[PDB]
């Protein structure tokens, strides 16, 4: 039954908004190599597969909308 | 080639040739749906996914 959970472990963990850039002085020039989404021209071969881009796929842009929860009488609003 | 009549004699000559290369650009636009991007990342399910 923690299979069920073990769902909600991996997308609730996988849907989340990312999270800020900041990283340590110390640990040196590691944090341009944080950066993937700002990257926008991605390599190509003679043959190139999805195995070749799997990782250009992976950066998306961030699209989520706000929405609007009314609760109406059954008369004014139509069934259907 | 000179020769023996009353023509006046020949300097020799020298030419020079410009040519430069040409420029080609090449386009073509893939569509991907968003549904087919998204779902190489969902996960494995069951024999139907």
């Amino acid at each position: 039954q923690a299979e069920n959970a073990a769902r909600l472990g991996r997308q609730v963990l996988g849907l989340l908004p990312p999270p800020t850039h900041r990283v340590s002085l110390t640990r040196g020039p590691e944090f341009a190599r944080g950066v993937r989404d700002l990257l926008s021209k991605y390599a190509a071969s003679t043959r190139p597969t999805v195995g070749s881009l799997h990782e250009a796929l992976r950066q998306a842009p961030f699209r989520q909308p706000t929405y609007g929860d009314f609760l109406v009488y059954s008369q004014t609003f139509s069934p259907q | 080639i000179a020769h023996g009549d009353g023509r006046r004699p020949n300097k020799q000559r020298q030419y020079i040739v410009m040519k430069a290369c040409n420029k080609h650009h090449i386009g073509a636009e893939i569509e991907l749906a968003a549904a087919d991007i998204e779902l190489l990342f969902a996960e494995k399910e069951t024999p139907l996914d």
